[PDB]
């Protein structure tokens, strides 16, 4: 089961076409599954073209020899998910899954709301300082977020995490955490989060003075 | 009857589906592989009928209208005979 | 162009388990019946059992306690296991197709239409010995004879080819003879034109699978 | 409705043992094949094992044959996976899945119900619970009439942690980020929520952090700054 | 079990002869009586199924007939390649059962052997053993007397023979006789001779070599 495309980005109302190639078809049975953010896998299609219960009719499957394809017409934001083809074949049975296809649903560009959080008093007493910068509800996913401490950009001591695309509104959120020792944190004054994103009219900087 | 369920689970009756469909389109080894599979049920008439029932069950999606259903059901009923196997006396294909 | 071939150890100690595998090529084994047939010293043929690709089996009742077969269609293989073997189990083991085919008279017939080449399995407690290869160098009427002597090996078989299989006319590889030492020995010979002994080289290719020895010996005049 | 609830995940030392469980309901458990499918981090689905609803015959992926054991407890409607020779490749989320087609059918219709899964990590490292710190909504986290506040979940191992807000009363606007593995070998994440700035002081906000491997259940009040 | 009994168990016939093999079964067969041909070093090959139906590729030489418990294979005009063991076999039930086989050997005109003698190799003598080989090539009938002589003295108890099976094209045999000696015993003597007596030879033929010579 060789699955393609690995990545897909399409707008609502368009048609998504995913394909798998079975290596062999000895007593083969083909299915397709959907993995939404946070949710258990959901059977879409079984036996190549039969639609599972609770699945809208715009999902359909077909086969042409060794090639099996899932067609998702009239795309919705809720189709944002990872899709897997599934072959059971041979005796003793063997189950193979495709490598998966990540389907993004496009939307109108949305600038991030930028928020910054200094370290808690509790954590500082523990001997460390975590500063957090949040980008909320933006699209597209590309955004450059850096910490800038007394005008020096921080590279290698921060960690970034991005949510999966929201099923309802098709946005991402992102956190950037700078972790420092107590001693290092107190050595500097100005902590600023520098953000560029296509939805912004210019780069954004949210900052706080340490001790204020 | 638990013996029957186990061998039907391991049986591969896809060749029977393909042979039957080839046969109606007329009106290579699919038939022989099908008869090989059905030969495993010759010693239990009840299990043989269950195998034919499962072929009919799995073919409902591919059949449109009673004419197509009847045309496929006739060939399925004759399939053990065409395989040189003893057929079940009573066998409802629904 | 479906073909079968046996693989597995040629030597099993008594009371240990014989295991063999047949590999199907040229087409999927799926939804056909397969089997094993055995030919011991007595020259008869003994049917061991039949296996379908659901894994269901029917065994010969004499061996049923100690025999088992398994199938893996994704490898296109089926196998044979025989436990608690004695000298009685020494034989040539064939894998086969147990064909249920429809003939031109529209009737269905059972027969063994496909066979592997067979693999010899020897049951004994003697260990393996690789052979020594020596030339039978040529010394009338325009014909010369030359050969290779394959000496002191156990168990059977040895395969011998000439010029990596290019030379096959006039080749005689003799059946192995068991020497008093308990080791086997054979020679392989070829008649060639006497005038060719200067123009063409002759090499015997000797393979003894059980001991992993592959020997090429050039046979020149003395 | 059909329901599958997997349990028993955690950390396993390489060369140890772990029994996973899956309790099934809403259907005739005895009449269906069942399967374990896993997902290693940053990888796709990988089938682990099947068990028949006809005769309880078992089938295994080659990478796990001889190390894992799938089994069935029809009296308790429970599926099991014993993991008796853990390896690095076994670190994964493990799903329990019900076969679509009932037992005794030659045809195969996939897996129509799956559980949410249980997380197994193969390592020799020890279990550490999180330290929970607030992310207080000051004016540096206020944009117009909306504030942002959160909860920093720091230095725990292994995955997962659950975070809720107001004992589950607050769901809209919540974002619990996927964890990041720090250089130490410990995980850390944050969970944030957006709320109207007029609700600060009037409404109370508390993050409920649970880490099952450590038996840690922490409630942290996030007060404005 | 269905017992299969074939007659004759063995037979000798000439090229062009009709060969008739009978197969009797301990129980009435309904259909699946099969005939096989096994040449030397090969697996059995299916000739006939259903008592009388020729397998594809099989020459028209081969016909089968019969029913019930009484079946017959006829080779209408034997060819040299038909040197083989022939089996009947039933697949009407399990266990599948074979007959004991009918060995078909081929009678041909006399052919005198070409005789060759081979001395031991210098490589083998370092090992402390000396094998002397005498080859009798492409003769018929199989009966042959091979006498080893060392300095005109007759040898006994130190030679082993091997015979090929009948050649599939000319129906002849070839035979090897291997005299085995210690290196020291091989040093003791000079003239090594192989004397062959065979029906096709007007008188015995001797081939010999002198150790360390030519
Ligand atoms: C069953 O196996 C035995 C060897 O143990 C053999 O002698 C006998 O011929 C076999 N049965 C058949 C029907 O070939
Ligand atoms: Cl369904
Ligand atoms: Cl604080
Ligand atoms: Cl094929
Ligand atoms: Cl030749
Ligand atoms: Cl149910
Ligand atoms: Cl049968
Ligand atoms: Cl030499």
């Amino acid at each position: 089961m060789t699955q393609s495309p690995a990545t897909l980005s399409l707008s609502p109302g368009e048609i998504a076409t995913l394909s798998c190639r079975a290596s062999q078809t000895v007593s083969s049975y083909l299915a397709w599954y959907q993995l939404k953010p946070g949710q258990a896998p959901r059977l879409l299609i079984y036996d190549a073209s039969r639609r599972a219960a609770g699945i809208p009719a715009r999902f359909s499957g077909s086969e042409s020899g060794t090639d099996f394809t899932l067609t998702i017409s009239s795309l919705e934001p809720e189709d944002s998910a990872v899709y897997y083809c599934h072959q059971r074949s041979n005796w003793p049975p063997v189950h193979t899954f495709g490598q998966g296809t990540k389907l993004e649903i496009k939307r109108t560009v949305a600038a991030p709301s930028v928020f910054i959080f200094p370290p808690s008093d509790e954590q500082l007493k523990s001997g460390t300082a975590s500063v957090v910068c949040l980008l909320n509800n933006f699209y597209p996913r590309e955004a450059k977020v850096q910490w800038k401490v007394d005008n020096a950009l921080q590279s290698g001591n921060s960690q970034e995490s991005v949510t999966e695309q929201d099923s309802k509104d098709s946005t991402y959120s992102l956190s950037s955490t700078l972790t420092l020792s107590k001693a290092d944190y107190e050595k500097h004054k100005v902590y600023a989060c520098e953000v560029t994103h296509q939805g912004l009219s210019s780069p954004v900087t949210k900052s706080f003075n340490r001790g204020e | 009857a638990r013996r029957c369920q186990s061998q039907l689970e391991r049986a591969n009756l896809r060749p029977c589906e393909q042979h039957l469909m080839q046969k109606i389109q007329r009106d290579s080894q699919h038939q022989e592989r099908c008869c090989n599979e059905l030969n495993e049920f010759e010693n239990n008439q009840r299990c043989m009928c269950e195998a034919l029932q499962q072929i009919m069950e799995n073919q409902s999606d591919r059949l449109q209208g009673r004419q197509q259903e009847q045309q496929f059901k006739r060939e399925l009923r004759n399939l053990p005979q065409q395989c040189g196997l003893r057929a079940p006396q009573r066998c409802d294909l629904d | 162009q479906v073909q079968l071939q046996e693989s597995g150890p040629g030597l099993v100690k008594p009371s240990e388990t014989l295991s063999l595998t047949c590999t199907v090529s040229g087409g999927s084994m799926s939804s056909y019946y397969w089997g094993w047939i055995r030919q011991p010293a007595g020259r008869g043929l003994e049917w061991i059992g039949r296996i379908f690709t659901t894994g269901s089996t029917i065994y010969n009742a004499s061996l049923n306690s100690r025999v088992s077969m398994s199938v893996d269609t994704s490898k296109n293989q089926f196998s044979l296991k025989l436990t608690s073997v004695t000298a009685a189990d020494t034989a040539l083991y064939f894998c086969v197709r147990d064909r249920r085919g429809r003939s031109h008279d529209s009737n269905w017939y059972w027969y063994f239409d496909l066979w592997g080449r067979g693999t010899l399995v020897t049951v004994s407690s003697a260990s393996t010995k690789g052979p020594s290869v020596f030339p039978l160098a040529p010394s009338s009427g325009g014909t010369a004879a030359l050969g290779c002597l394959v000496k002191d090996y156990f168990p059977e078989p040895v395969t011998v080819s000439w010029n990596s299989g290019a030379l096959t006319s006039g080749v005689h590889t003799f059946p192995a003879v068991l020497q008093s030492s308990g080791l086997y020995s054979l020679s392989s010979v070829v008649t060639v034109p006497s005038s060719s002994l200067g123009t063409q080289t002759y090499i015997c290719n000797v393979n003894h699978k059980p001991s992993n020895t592959k020997v090429d010996k050039r046979v020149e005049p003395k | 409705e059909v329901q599958l609830v997997e349990s028993g995940g955690g950390v396993v030392q390489p060369g140890g043992s772990l029994r996973l469980s899956c309790v099934a309901s809403g259907f005739k458990f005895q009449n269906y094949g069942m399967s374990w499918v896993r997902q290693a981090p940053g990888k796709g689905l990988e089938w682990v094992a099947d068990i028949s609803g006809s005769d309880e015959s078992t089938y295994y992926a080659d990478s796990v044959k001889g190390r894992f054991t799938i089994s069935r407890d029809t009296s308790k409607n429970t599926l099991h996976l014993q993991m008796s020779s853990p390896r690095a490749e076994d670190t994964a989320l493990y799903y329990c899945a019900k076969a679509t087609a009932p037992a005794g059918k030659y045809y195969y219709y996939g897996m129509d119900v799956w559980g949410q899964g249980t997380t197994v990590t193969v390592s020799s490292a020890s279990t550490k619970g999180p330290s929970v710190f607030p992310l207080a909504p000051s004016s540096k986290s206020t944009s117009g009439g909306t504030a942002a506040l959160g909860c920093l979940v720091k230095d725990y191992f292994p995955e997962p942690v659950t975070v809720s807000w107001n004992s589950g009363a607050l769901t809209s606007g919540v974002h619990t980020f996927p964890a990041v593995l720090q250089s130490s070998g410990l995980y850390s994440l944050s969970s944030v929520v957006t709320v109207p700035s007029s609700s600060l002081g009037t409404q109370t906000y508390i993050c409920n952090v649970n880490h099952k491997p450590s038996n840690t259940k922490v409630d942290k009040r996030v007060e404005p700054k």
